[PDB]
């Protein structure tokens, strides 16, 4: 039971999906999808796809793993969690990562293989869908396809500079040099109005250290649609997208790419001075995945 | 149907025996003569 | 007779094996399990019947029982089970493997039938002798299977089928049993628990609270075995395990047929177990258990009716198991359990002399009893008592006729 | 609270366990196992729940099953009653320890004395990770 509020998905029964889509798949599953049956050779479309690229992402010590999110079409058992993840991007890429722990440190376990599992267990694994459905270009999204996952092409045209966003605050007593470590939530960090440590209680004497904080790596990149249909009149089209923390500088001005991510939409404010955001909210893409 | 759980051969979990012995993968680990190697030897070695 | 349910089973292990036709005719089916359901079937020609003759019981006409594995086991436990049912054979106590047969995913093995009654029959009217020589045949099979080095993780009244009229047993089941390797490849190094090689502050204390993301792996220990059963050292999880924790569960059984309650443990969890031996212990008799293999036990604000309960043994215990049968009125009139809450009641104070010398025979049975089942109730493992030892306890002084 | 660790800290805390007090209440059930005694050979942590052996509509089944069961506990009294070896059986007939507890039959006996005409799933698991990740435990 337990589904999660706003969405059809469980974190149980994805996770068990995904699990048997993960130990049961082969290449000529989706080439049977693809209505290429006579394509289909024995050799290697018949070896569990994605167990090899668990022990190859063992092996070399990575922590990607590429899903074709088509694939999930393949099989039968995932035919809904191709919905889901395209509807519900945020918890059922969650909810993949932590099964392809799962799946790894059952890999290591169970075939009782040499491999240590302390550096395993401390690995974040993530997970990179990318063969999501390519329709419906980048201007003929509405509202409803806000955080959903979406599949744009077209050709780098700049990208800023790394641009440190802070995953943790780091504050210091003015009285007392105490030091408390904050996490961001949701993008806001809860900052003291109080030391805590009980032998002072000085209400604004902790101070924010912007250089002992601890930051993570934020990129924007401006895209030009190349969309596979065009509307008549309409001009070209520049979008941003948002790579974070391994994607940073991984696309160069001029590159032609398919760029597989969450369609967002972020309140900017209307003036620096105060808080005000403007009703109309911009529009913009978390990368996910490149090619 | 209320025959469930997990498969240490298909390392995968089902909620139906019947259809989980005659999936894909379990026909395949059965067909495979290779996995079932150890045990070939009991069956001779007492007769 | 047979339920028509069990008719497309039968005539499924018919198809499924289509060499079995012969040489087996299935009668019935004596027993299922979580990984196996086992079958009573006649021997239609004589190879293991007419071989084999020692090890099986000459209790009627003999039958053969053959476990259909169940499908989703591993092919490697498979050949655990089978192996080591292998290398122990010419034992009359350990049902051995008279033959085997494995087709595509399915493997039986065909061990000699073992007419048993089941505990939940006889436990309660079990006189205290007939409780010894249970007890004696049980650790007969433990020490066989103990010198033979592996340990039978699942020891437990099921897996030890015993005939009261002949008034023996044999250990059935061991698809869960590990095999103990070397302790190196006098408490310094067999168990400061030091296994998985992994043995090799300011501001923070890890003693008074848990960290609210934990980035460390839990320890992996084998947890194969019964509910109930589990001894202290595979509650907490301890690599280095050894045959000791069996004995464990030969108490339990034990104390299952002294008190009259088979279901002794619970054991929702294994946090639930471990709070479970804190009622008839103490939280620091556990503590002191925990202390040994390296790892620390707490537990405060807990409403235990009795603080370090059951202090004066399990005396005290058992006795109030029977107290409160012995008020409502849960025993017959004819019942065993009133010789040891009578016996009890000589132990805490809270013509015709066969009476009299059958009251001291029973009444040292109970007392010698006690003892063995104190030996085999202990947190230490290294100083809990192996199977001879426990074997050679004076409360066993029937084997002279030997 | 309940909490095993390791005092190495090397591995993860076995058992972490934290009860609120409005949980603590209702003594019928607790989270964790309280000891209780039970009678008819109950699991001893089980209670006798929504079975009072005392009601006389209880009592004419324990009886009556005692009374059908009798003689399997008498053939195996007189089985096992002077030899712990069974090989040794064929030989007054039957000794009882004497008592003063009441009884199944006293109690029914008693139920005479007071109503009667006059007042008063497959086994196996997959193994799964020890770590849960941050935003495996938000989405909770
Ligand atoms: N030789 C035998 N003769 C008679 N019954 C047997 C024999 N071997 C096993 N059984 C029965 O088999 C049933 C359970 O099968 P087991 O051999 O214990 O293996 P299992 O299926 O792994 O059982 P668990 O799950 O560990 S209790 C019990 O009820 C036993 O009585
Ligand atoms: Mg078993
Ligand atoms: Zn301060
Ligand atoms: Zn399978
Ligand atoms: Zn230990």
């Amino acid at each position: 039971l337990r589904i999660i509020w706003g969405t059809n998905v469980s974190i149980q029964e994805c996770t068990t999906n995904f699990r048997n889509f993960l130990m049961s798949f082969k290449y000529k599953f989706r080439k049977i999808l693809d209505e290429r049956e006579e394509f289909i050779n024995n050799t290697t479309d018949e070896e569990l796809y994605y167990i090899k690229q668990l022990n190859e992402m063992r092996e070399l010590g990575t922590s990607n793993l590429n899903l074709d999110a088509r694939n999930l079409l393949a099989y039968k058992q995932t035919e809904d969690l191709y919905h889901q993840l395209l509807n519900y991007p945020q918890e059922v890429i969650s909810i993949m990562d932590q099964t392809i722990k799962d799946c790894m440190v059952s890999l290591i376990v169970d075939n009782n293989l040499d491999y240590d599992l302390d550096e395993i267990e401390t690995k974040f694994y993530k997970v990179r869908p990318y063969n999501v459905g390519s329709c419906k270009g980048m201007r003929e999204l509405n509202p409803n396809d806000i955080d959903k996952l979406i599949n744009l092409k077209g050709l780098v045209l700049r990208s800023t500079p790394v641009i440190p966003d802070m995953k943790v605050a780091f504050f210091k007593c003015n009285v007392c040099d105490h030091t408390m470590a904050v996490e961001i939530d949701r993008g806001v960090i809860q900052e003291p109005a109080r030391c805590e440590r009980i032998d002072c209680n000085e209400p604004n004497s902790m101070s924010l250290i912007h250089n002992r904080c601890s930051f993570a790596d934020k990129q924007v990149i401006k895209l030009q649609e190349t969309p596979d249909f065009v509307p008549d009149g309409q001009t070209p089209h520049s979008i941003s997208l948002c790579v974070y923390d391994e994607l940073v500088d991984s696309c160069r001005a001029g590159d032609r790419i398919e760029v597989t991510g969450t369609f967002r939409s972020i309140p900017i404010r209307a003036n620096s001075r105060q808080r005000v955001l403007k009703s109309l909210y911009k529009t913009y893409v978390d990368v996910v995945h490149v090619k | 149907v209320k025959n469930s759980g997990y498969c240490e051969n298909c390392r995968v979990k089902y909620e139906s025996l019947e259809q989980h012995i005659v999936s894909e993968k379990h026909l395949s680990f059965a067909e495979n003569d290779l996995n079932f190697e150890a045990i070939d030897s009991l069956i001779e070695n007492l007769r | 007779d047979i339920p028509p349910e069990i008719k497309e089973e039968m005539i499924q292990l018919y198809h499924d094996l289509p060499g079995i036709e012969n040489e087996y005719k299935l009668i019935d089916k004596i027993g299922e399990g979580t990984f196996s359901s086992v079958y009573k079937a006649k021997d239609i020609t004589g190879k293991i019947t007419k071989k084999f003759a020692s090890h099986f019981w000459n209790y009627g006409s003999n039958y053969v029982a053959l476990k259909k594995i169940y499908v989703t086991s591993s092919p490697q436990r498979i050949y655990n089970e089978l192996n080591l049912l292998y290398i122990m054979t010419g034992s009359s106590r350990v049902a051995p493997l008279c033959d085997a047969k494995r087709v595509r995913d399915q493997v039986i093995a065909v061990l000699p039938y073992y007419p048993h009654e089941e505990f939940r029959t006889f436990y309660r009217d079990l006189p205290i002798k007939g409780i010894k020589k249970y007890i004696w045949e049980l650790l007969r099979a433990l020490k066989f299977v103990h010198s033979k080095g592996i340990i039978h993780r699942d020891i437990k009244p099921t897996n030890f089928l015993f005939n009261l009229e002949l008034g023996r047993g044999v250990l059935v089941d061991f698809g869960l049993a590990e095999a103990q390797m070397d302790y190196k490849s006098n408490h310094e190094q067999f168990c400061p628990c030091i296994m998985r090689n992994q043995y090799s502050v300011n501001g923070v204390d890890l003693t008074k609270g848990y960290p609210k993301n934990e980035t460390r792996r839990i320890k992996r220990a084998n947890r194969a075995g019964t509910r109930g059963f589990r001894a202290p050292e595979v509650l907490m999880k301890c690599g280095a395990q050894s045959t000791k924790i069996d004995i464990w569960s030969v108490g339990v059984i034990l104390l299952s047929l002294l008190g009259r309650r088979f279901p002794m443990f619970q054991s929702l969890d294994d946090a639930d177990s471990l709070l479970e031996l804190c009622t008839i212990f103490g939280w620091k008799e556990l503590r002191k258990c925990a202390a040994l293999h390296g790892l620390g036990f707490e537990a405060s604000g807990l409403i235990w009716d009795k603080p370090n309960g059951y202090s004066n043994g399990l005396k005290e215990f058992v006795y109030d198991l029977l107290n409160k049968e012995c008020t409502i009125g849960t025993f017959p009139e004819y019942s065993v359990a009133f010789e040891t809450f009578g016996f009890l009641q000589q132990e805490l104070h809270d013509d015709a002399y066969e009476l009299k010398k059958y009251q001291e025979e029973i009444w040292s049975d109970h007392y010698w009893c006690f003892q063995v089942l104190e030996q085999c109730f202990e947190m230490d493992p290294q100083k809990r008592s192996s199977a001879e030892d426990l074997l050679k306890t004076p409360f066993f002084n029937e084997l002279n006729e030997n | 609270h309940v909490y095993l660790y390791d005092l190495w800290q090397t591995w993860a805390p076995i058992i972490t366990l934290e009860w609120k007090p409005q949980e603590l209440t209702n003594l019928d059930e607790l989270p964790y196992p309280i000891l209780k005694i039970g009678s008819f050979g109950r699991c001893p942590f089980i209670g006798d729940r929504n079975y009072d052996e005392s009601s006389y509509k209880r009592v004419v089944k324990r009886y009556s099953r005692d009374k059908a069961n009798k003689k399997y506990a008498l053939q195996l009294r007189a089985l096992f009653q002077y030899h712990a070896d069974t090989l040794l059986n064929t030989s007054k007939n039957l000794i009882f320890i004497p008592h003063t507890c009441n009884d199944s039959t006293k109690s029914f006996k008693k139920w005479m004395q007071e109503k009667a005409k006059n007042f008063e799933g497959n086994g196996l698991g997959p193994t799964r990770a020890s770590v849960m990740s941050k935003n495996m435990k938000s989405l909770s």
